[PDB]
């Protein structure tokens, strides 16, 4: 009925490394590796919310469907519902939006 | 008759009875009415008008002015005492038709024309149509057409040196000339320049020769009869509604049809100051149609 | 007097003032016939007000013409003031000067020059003291005027608008155009001459009416009663404030916008006065061949032209002699000026060229104002060595065989196959395509090198399938860009009129 | 006291783009659904005079007329004796001569690198019950554009102890003008102006606006 | 003398690709995506130039020059057992360098930017890949 | 009653790599991207009063309508008077009036090292089925940029209560548009933007903004 807004806020600690990845735009003059997407101003690596949404809705789909889901718009109710639908009008927009997730303990890495 | 008032413009509607429409050179019924205004608005109506009840007061149409005083082309002096050619029908028909689209002859030309030459009509002015509307009710989508001139166009007016009519005109050069003045049509810089020694000899007001006028006059009844017997001319009418402060409502001035320019006389003739005001309507509303000619060949 | 309109309802005035200038001129040849004792065989040519008679070289005959004048003019100054004015002129000639083995071709000509050269003398100097003595009497109080043609003679109220007596009659005999006859009564109708008014009523209601002439319009049957026949063009698919509307089409597509055309064909009077002389070396110059010259041009423009406009959202106001005004749907108006040209080169046989120019306008335009444009774009048209079209800007002005073969038929079929493939991204670049048409001489090399660009990007854009027909496109588009400024007003031009028909607003 | 006319000099420069419009016949053909108004000889954008006054009287009209402006012939009399009104004695022309604008620093947009003088703008409508967007293109004459603003008030003997309350009403115009946007679809960010070298000269007669300019600028 | 005027640069450019190296199927070993940091710096340093003085702005071209170098010794594709460097043959065609070099004023500064959108240009117009 | 013209001004502060989006036609010269708006006369990326409005006009149809809307044109008395309808004779002329937010901070950004104003973001997309990556790149605009935000408000004959509403309607806009994203692909962390020193000081008329202003720095 009435308009409401929940903000899940989450800190993502990395047990392991990650390798978001990116393209050699940030590299630094001489480096060889592959690089890992970036801050253009802090240069500090980040989280994009493409990649979380990404993942999030592709190991959903392996439990919320019981289908095929040849492509992303073929996704069910309980999943277009909420990340979006392309061809549906009542699911172009989902409920659910999604942050860039940057570095937050900095200080206490160093 | 003595000066070559020339007034640089950049934009003016002139209308020519609707507002949709727009000519190239105002007449100089335009011009008066304007400087009676101004005369009036200020202060100094009776002096203007005392200058223009005399006889040395003169006044002619708006004429292009472009490296060089433009002119009327002579109505009637195709002839064909000067135009007989051999030519084949086809190039006697697109001459003709040349010469009838021909509006203004150069002064270093005007002879040659008289001589038999063609001549062409050149870039003065585009005449574009801008659509505006009143959001204050949302019905309304009005029409106006104006005449943008370029190619270093301006237009000349021929009067004597005074200091009240050079007064008159440097007010109204930061008044406008017809339109919509207080809109951004009209709007003009003046400057005055002494007549070219081609010209003074032949810009005239009496002899018996034929003489073009050069400006929208009308006879008195004397020598209406001789002008018409032996002449060529046009027929415009000076029709419109007479802007007046002393009338709630707008009143139609009473029609006129007067000889325009370039109409070709055998003789001079007098003008008038015509009074075409409404009846029952204290001020009147002045006409001038008062001859400036052009002595020819 | 016939395009000067300044309201709304001017679409019915003006084609009623169209055919009442028509029936006008009819019916000063008739009169003038019927006070000769003649009848229509000695009328050679009547249109556009100009006409033609042979009559016998008698004093009688120049009384009764110099007589007519006065009168009819007299009645033209009552009625419309100085906005109308006949003149008359007279050449006289003998037998000789009309055959073959007798007449000079000079002579041939003199004998129609005469009175050419004497009618503009009469039109030169119009009238004399006392009349415009009269015209400049003034002495009128008027407040308020006439809302169409700015008159003050006579206004009365209708629809709570003040219109002239003579606005009164157009607004009347609009409703009556639909009818076939007209009839000339002494009192009825809008005023055609002294003592003589025009008026169409139905078939029906003829026997109950005191007429003098009957005319019948567009009809080649006999009829029972005895008329005399007419032609105009007159083709009316709906009223003139729904062809913005009826430009688009059942999906929506097509701008809301109409159109007029003026069309010219050039030199005709040369043609009428010189155009057999050009075989045999002046001996085809008969007045039989400047006749049936004057039927075959009456034949292409009076009733040949309503089969042209058939089916097509267009309403012809004006078709005479040489002069054709039309307002319509623009799509079906430049089809309908395509068509009529390429059936006048097929008529003429490649002899007689037309101008034309088509104005765009929007809705409820002042129509004095479109007839202004339209005709400077037809004049601008005249200006490019004749035998052009003008469209929409003096701009676009092409000769009108390069018109059909490479901007109508060739580029712009080429750009409808290509974009009605493509979705909206395509769409786009033509603008882009435009605005590097447009740029073109400020910038010439960087200006290449952008459009192959945007041409490869889109190369790059276009689905494996679609790619190669894309590579077709980019070849043509880019030989067409570099070949010379012809081919890329006529790209321009044909851009401008894809987008003009695809357009969702 | 005696006949004077002032000029208020004056340089708008969009800070956003300006939409005036009013594509009739040269402007028409711009392939774009909303051509800007251009100068048909030079085809440079134009500020129609036509817009700066009637853009200056609604603004004026809700300060300036105690009474509600159902029509505009039923104006206030401050603002029926500047801008003119049709339907009275005195005030059937107004003491007020707009001018139309024209582009003053093309030479400088040609330094500066643009390659045309209107740009495009690309906006879209998303619909609420269903989301297909309907996109649309609509031209703006490019930002940092500069047109040269001229305005006349005329002072004459019978209207001389009006001059101070036509002044304000003249800086509470141009000031107001500053703050509305200018023509087209302002309310989405459109048409801000800015009048750069404020400056009144009496031109004709003569007159102190000497102390006109000090409360011009600035303040 | 001027390696880049303000008449010739764009028939330098078509020159330029015109020349460049192709391997047996007819395609083109330099691809955007290799010279897509030089693109955005370029366009950068243009967009710079309008309102901001050249002697503040020797470092975008010092670094925009060390770019072009670094690119065009860092990639490579390897064909027919040899190894190829696309966007070196680019520059030493082009002469890259050399109008980088000549950069004096903003005008040069502007011609070369110019240069180097029809070079692209050019490139993407005879086939060049993304 | 009378009238006066307030003046909201704040800076746009972006969190996330905005990008609102132009035409491929008209981009640059550069290679395959969708790009961001910008200014014709200096290609900084800006942020068109028009994404603004339709943005606060869609959040606050979902709080202050009490009904769905089919169409812009059926919204409540408040959207209406705030924002206008072309539908509607009283409220044709709406009191609110966006302005295009311009690049600000450039030199800051210049400052911090910066080399470009907007970012290339590197994405793809793989098929469920066959797992196939097929890449795409876009355009941002830069994390930290900031943009010049005004928004006027006129005040015509309209009571306290009115204005004092219109107030809390503007104020709910700007929060909504803090918690969600400004026009692009902001499911995917675009857009996220934070007006900073949001303060409404009365450039017209004289009207009191103490309280106003107290309660835009408390609420925010």
């Amino acid at each position: 009925m009435t308009f409401a807004k929940i903000k899940f806020s989450a800190q993502i600690r990395l047990e392991t490394g990650l390798h978001i990845g990116g393209s050699d735009a940030f590299a630094a003059i001489g480096a060889i590796d592959s690089p890992v997407i970036k801050d253009p101003i802090t240069n500090l690596p980040i989280i994009p919310g493409s990649s979380l949404k990404g993942k999030m809705r592709t190991l959903l789909a392996k439990v919320y469907n019981e289908k095929v889901a040849e492509k992303p718009s073929d996704d069910s109710d309980i999943l277009s519902r909420l990340f979006g639908n392309s061809k549906d009008k009542r699911f172009k927009m989902g409920r659910l939006i999604f942050r860039d997730a940057f570095l937050s303990n900095a200080d206490e890495l160093d | 008759t003595y000066k070559l008032y020339i007034m640089t413009f950049q934009n003016a509607h002139f209308g020519s009875g609707t507002l949709d429409s727009s000519k190239l050179t105002f007449s100089a019924d335009r011009i008066f009415s304007a400087l009676v205004l101004e005369a009036l608005k200020m202060g100094k109506l009776d002096a203007f008008l005392a200058e223009a009840n005399q006889d040395k007061f003169t006044l002619t149409d708006a004429f292009p002015f472009q490296f060089g005083p433009f002119l009327p082309k002579p109505i009637g002096y195709p002839k064909h005492d000067q135009i007989d050619q051999s030519v084949d029908v086809k190039e006697v028909r697109r001459q003709a038709k040349l010469s009838k689209k021909l509006q203004f002859l150069a002064l270093e030309n005007v002879d040659d024309y008289l001589n038999g030459e063609l001549f062409e009509n050149e870039e003065h002015a585009v005449i574009d149509t801008v659509t505006k509307n009143q959001p204050h009710k949302d019905d309304n989508l009005y029409q106006v057409a104006t005449t943008r001139f370029s190619n270093d166009t301006s237009l000349y007016v021929i009067a004597n040196e005074s200091d009240l009519l050079n007064e008159l005109m440097s007010s109204l050069q930061y008044s406008g000339l017809g339109g919509k003045r207080s809109s951004g049509f009209g709007r003009f810089e003046l400057d005055i320049q002494n007549i070219p020694l081609e010209l003074s000899d032949r810009l005239t007001k009496n002899h018996s020769d034929k003489v073009m006028s050069l400006t929208t006059a009308l006879p008195v009844d004397a020598d209406l009869e001789e002008a018409m017997e032996d002449g060529h001319y046009l027929l415009t009418k000076s029709s419109g509604f007479a802007f007046s402060h002393a009338t709630n409502e707008n009143y139609r001035k009473q029609d006129l049809y007067k000889f325009a320019s370039g109409s070709t006389f055998s003789k001079t003739f007098e003008g008038q100051i015509v009074d075409v005001r409404p009846l029952d309507f204290p001020h009147a509303v002045l006409n001038y149609a008062k001859p400036l000619f052009f002595k020819l060949e | 007097f016939i395009y000067n309109i300044a309201t709304s309802g001017a679409a019915k005035q003006l084609k009623a003032r169209s055919l009442y200038l028509d029936f006008m001129s009819e019916y000063i040849a008739d009169s003038l016939l019927d006070k000769l004792g003649l009848n229509r065989a000695n009328l050679l040519y009547v249109g556009g007000g100009h006409a033609y008679f042979v009559l016998a070289n008698t004093e009688k005959t120049v009384e009764t013409l110099v007589q007519f004048e006065k009168d009819f003019n007299q009645f033209l100054l009552a009625n419309f003031q100085t906005r109308l004015y006949v003149a008359f002129g007279w050449g006289s000639f003998a037998a000789k000067d009309i055959m073959s083995e007798l007449n000079s071709p000079e002579s041939y000509r003199q004998i129609y020059q005469k009175a050419s050269r004497m009618i503009s003398e009469k039109k030169i100097s119009r009238y004399d003291y006392r009349t415009l003595m009269l015209l400049n009497r003034g002495g009128k109080s008027s407040e308020r005027e006439c809302e169409i043609c700015h008159s003050v003679e006579n206004l009365v109220s209708y629809h709570d608008q003040k219109v002239c007596d003579i606005c009164r009659g157009l607004y009347q005999f609009s409703k009556e155009i639909a009818h076939d006859h007209f009839i000339i009564t002494e009192n009825e109708g809008l005023p055609i001459g002294p003592n003589a008014c025009l008026k169409g009523v139905a078939f029906e209601k003829l026997s109950q009416e005191s007429f003098s002439r009957v005319y019948v319009k567009n009809d080649y049957k006999a009829g029972t009663i005895k008329a005399t026949h007419v032609f105009v063009g007159d083709y009316q698919c709906d009223e003139i404030h729904k062809y913005a509307a009826l430009s688009k089409n059942e999906d929506g597509l097509g701008i809301k916008r109409l159109a007029v055309v003026r069309l010219d064909v050039d030199d005709l009077g040369a043609a009428f006065m010189a155009g057999f002389s050009r075989q045999g070396n002046g001996q085809y110059s008969t007045l039989s061949r400047s006749a049936t010259f004057s039927r075959s041009m009456s034949l292409f423009f009076k009733v040949y032209i309503n089969q042209f406009a058939s089916d097509k959202k267009l309403s012809i106001i004006y078709a005479g002699g040489d002069d054709v005004f039309a307002i319509g749907s623009w799509q079906d108006i430049i089809a309908f000026t395509v068509e009529l040209r390429q059936n006048f080169i097929k008529w003429t046989n490649g002899k007689l060229t037309l101008s034309a120019g088509i104005g765009l306008f929007a809705d409820k335009t002042p129509i004095s104002l479109m007839a202004h444009q339209t005709g400077e774009l037809e004049e601008a048209a005249k200006g490019n060595e004749k035998d052009s079209i003008s469209l929409f800007s003096s701009d676009y002005t092409f000769k009108f065989d390069r018109f059909i073969t490479n901007v109508y038929d060739d580029k712009l079929e080429q750009i409808r196959y290509f974009f009605n493939h493509q979705d909206e991204r395509g769409k786009n670049f033509i603008y882009k395509l435009i605005e590097l048409l447009r740029n073109y001489e400020s910038e010439e090399k960087m200006n290449v090198a952008r459009l192959a660009y945007y041409l490869t990007r889109l190369e790059e854009l276009t689905d494996k399938d679609e790619r190669d027909k894309f590579k077709q496109f980019k070849k043509l588009f880019f030989k067409w860009y570099t070949n010379n400024e012809s081919d890329r007003k006529e790209a321009e031009l044909a851009l401008l009129l894809y987008v003009y028909e695809i357009r969702k607003d | 006291m005696t006949f004077a006319k002032i000029k208020f000099s004056a340089q708008i420069r969009l800070e956003t783009g300006l939409h005036i419009g009013g594509s009739d016949a040269f402007a028409a053909i711009g392939a774009i659904d909303s051509p800007v108004i251009k100068d048909p000889i030079t085809n440079l954008p134009i500020i129609p005079g036509s817009s700066l006054k009637g853009k200056m009287r609604t603004l004026l009209a809700k300060v300036y007329n105690e009474k509600v402006a159902e029509k505009p012939s039923d104006d206030s009399d401050i603002l029926s004796r500047l801008f003119g009104n049709s339907k009275d004695k005195r005030f059937k022309m107004g003491r007020l001569i707009f001018r139309d604008a024209f582009l003053s620093n093309a030479d400088e947009l040609d330094s500066l690198g643009v390659r045309s003088y209107t740009e495009v703008k690309f906006e879209n409508t998303i619909d609420r019950i269903t989301a297909e967007a309907n996109p649309r293109q609509i031209e703006r004459a490019i930002r940092n554009s500069t047109f040269d603003f001229e305005l006349i008030y005329e002072i004459t003997d019978e209207n001389e102890n009006q001059v101070e309350e036509d002044f304000k009403v003249i800086r509470d115009g141009l000031k107001l003008l500053e703050l509305d946007y200018l023509g087209g679809s302002g309310s989405r960010g459109y048409g801000k102006v800015a009048f750069e070298n404020l400056k009144a000269t009496t031109v004709f007669g003569n007159y102190d606006v000497k102390t006109l300019n000090e409360l011009l600028t600035a303040e | 003398m001027a390696i880049l005027t303000d008449e010739n640069y764009v028939d330098k450019a078509e020159r330029a690709i015109s020349l460049l190296e192709k391997d047996n199927k007819g395609n083109y070993l330099l691809t955007t995506s290799q010279i897509r940091k030089l693109l955005s710096l370029c366009s950068s340093l243009y967009d710079r130039s309008k309102e901001r003085k050249f002697d503040e702005l020797i470092n975008d071209v010092s670094y925009l020059r060390v770019q072009f170098v670094y690119q065009s010794g860092r990639n490579s594709v390897r064909v027919n057992r040899q190894t190829f460097f696309p966007v070196k043959d680019l520059v030493e065609k082009g002469q890259i360098l050399e109008a980088l070099k000549e950069i004096k004023d903003r005008e040069t500064l502007q011609r070369f930017c110019r240069y180097m959108e029809a070079l692209v240009a050019y490139f993407k117009f005879y086939g060049g890949k993304d």
